[PDB]
């Protein structure tokens, strides 16, 4: 919102920019960053983790009960099973939405968010409107910010990451899709769905 | 540590601005910022908890509406500060060069197989905080409990919405590096970990929602019985 304080968002980059590229020159300098580590860390988080990963566990959980219940125990152990895991996962906690509960993901300290199925956070997770708000008004705001109406009748249950654990929702299997193969049903997994503020696709 | 950044709860902080969609770096100096993380965290600068904290000392209104990345920045300059490996006034004239020549060139530098190594060694195997201790766990599920009121100045992960509230143990976890030591350059010193159910009337109140719970996860010594 307005702050009659705020420089432009172009002279806060232009101020930014500088700053980094000093800061980089130093660590640079120091022999512990170089062009080839930057440019490594940039490709892995922009073509290779994603939600895409996510999406797979949730349709091998639609379609195999017993992979379901194992992920439901162990969410680390499970994704492993499928080559998913690592940085920002390493103790993954899935929850399961029903038509009696449902689930929704929040850092409020930070950012915390479960990388190796989802990558980076989008922007407004990390900001702190979101942050600020989904614990204690967490209907009102699924339904105002994602169109969501959650009944009043049913439960909803926040998780705050706190700690290393990372949690992750499992989203109800949409209506209408019996029998569909894992690659149209992932089709219908989005990053919000595994976040809680939105559920699957339908139709 | 009752910082700004301690938000959960927090009212008038304004909507959510959501674009419709958005890249993963919105400029270059991102990934730069980014990448800095595994560097300086290999280089000894900060782990995970000093990082941060590193933040959660930001001046609170560049905070609430500077760049997420930013807050990275802010928090290497703090510990490369603190660790004297980076000395503020060569950083100062060096942005002023940078301000001044944008398009100069950074320095003559050699690549190094194993920070690649380390980068896909991170990203693919983990950072576990997991940890075994001696003490068997002091809870179990069903306990009830009632989270401290401490308010220590250093690092720790304890928002102020939950501090003096009770709770219900929901899953034990096992033991982890423990963050007021850990943030505060103390050590791993690992505890036992928790998730708690909290209430939406115990956090906010009589007018809260009935049909509404908090998970949050708490550290051995956050929580005692609330007596049951
Ligand atoms: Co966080």
């Amino acid at each position: 919102t307005e702050n009659i304080l705020r420089k432009s968002d172009e002279e806060i980059q232009k101020e930014i920019t500088a700053r980094v590229k000093a800061l980089e020159s130093m660590l640079i300098e120091q022999g512990i960053l170089t062009t080839s580590m930057i440019d490594r860390m940039a490709e892995i988080y922009e073509n290779e983790v994603g939600p895409h990963l996510g999406a797979k566990v949730v349709v091998k959980a639609w379609t195999d009960p017993e992979f379901k219940k194992r992920l439901l125990a162990d969410g680390t152990e499970a994704c492993k099973e499928l080559g998913i895991g690592g940085l920002q996962g390493e103790d993954m906690m899935w929850v399961e939405n029903t038509d009696e509960v449902h689930h929704v993901v929040v850092c409020t300290l930070c950012s915390c968010y479960p990388w190796p199925v989802l990558g980076l956070p989008p922007n407004w997770f990390k900001e702190p409107q979101y942050r600020s708000r989904v614990v204690r008004e967490p209907r009102q705001l699924l339904k105002e910010e994602f169109g969501f109406e959650v009944p009043p009748s049913k439960e909803i249950k926040v998780w705050d990451s706190s700690s290393e654990m990372r949690f992750v929702v499992l989203p109800q299997r949409p209506a209408g899709t019996d029998g569909w193969s894992e690659e149209e049903l992932a089709t219908l997994v989005t990053r919000e769905s595994m976040i809680g503020v939105e559920p699957a696709k339908a139709v | 540590m009752n910082g700004v950044y301690d938000v959960g709860g927090t009212d008038g902080l304004g909507p959510i601005n959501r674009p419709a969609d958005e890249p993963v770096f919105r400029a270059e100096w991102e990934k730069v910022a980014f990448a800095m993380f595994p560097a300086t965290f290999r280089a000894g600068f900060m782990g995970l908890d000093e990082f941060r904290f590193g933040i959660e000392q930001m001046n609170p209104a560049e905070y609430l509406e500077s760049p997420y990345y930013w807050h990275w920045i802010r928090t290497y300059i703090h510990h490369g500060v603190r660790t004297g490996k980076i000395d503020l006034e060569e950083l100062e004239r060096r942005t002023q060069y940078y301000r001044e020549n944008p398009d100069a060139p950074l320095p003559e530098h050699e690549q190094k197989p194993e920070l690649i190594e380390f980068v896909n060694q991170a990203v693919y195997g983990g950072l576990p905080a997991s940890r075994e201790v001696d003490r068997p766990p002091k809870f179990k599920e069903g306990d009830v409990v009632r989270f401290s009121t401490a308010s220590p100045k250093g690092h720790a992960r304890r928002a102020r919405y939950v501090r003096g509230k009770t709770g219900t143990v929901v899953k034990h976890h096992g033991a982890y590096i423990y963050p007021d030591t850990a943030g505060n350059g103390l050590g791993e010193c690992p505890e036992h970990l928790y998730t708690v159910r909290f209430t939406a009337q115990e956090l906010w109140g009589p007018e809260g929602d009935p049909n509404s719970s908090v998970y949050y996860d708490c550290w051995e010594p956050y929580i005692e019985l609330v007596d049951t």
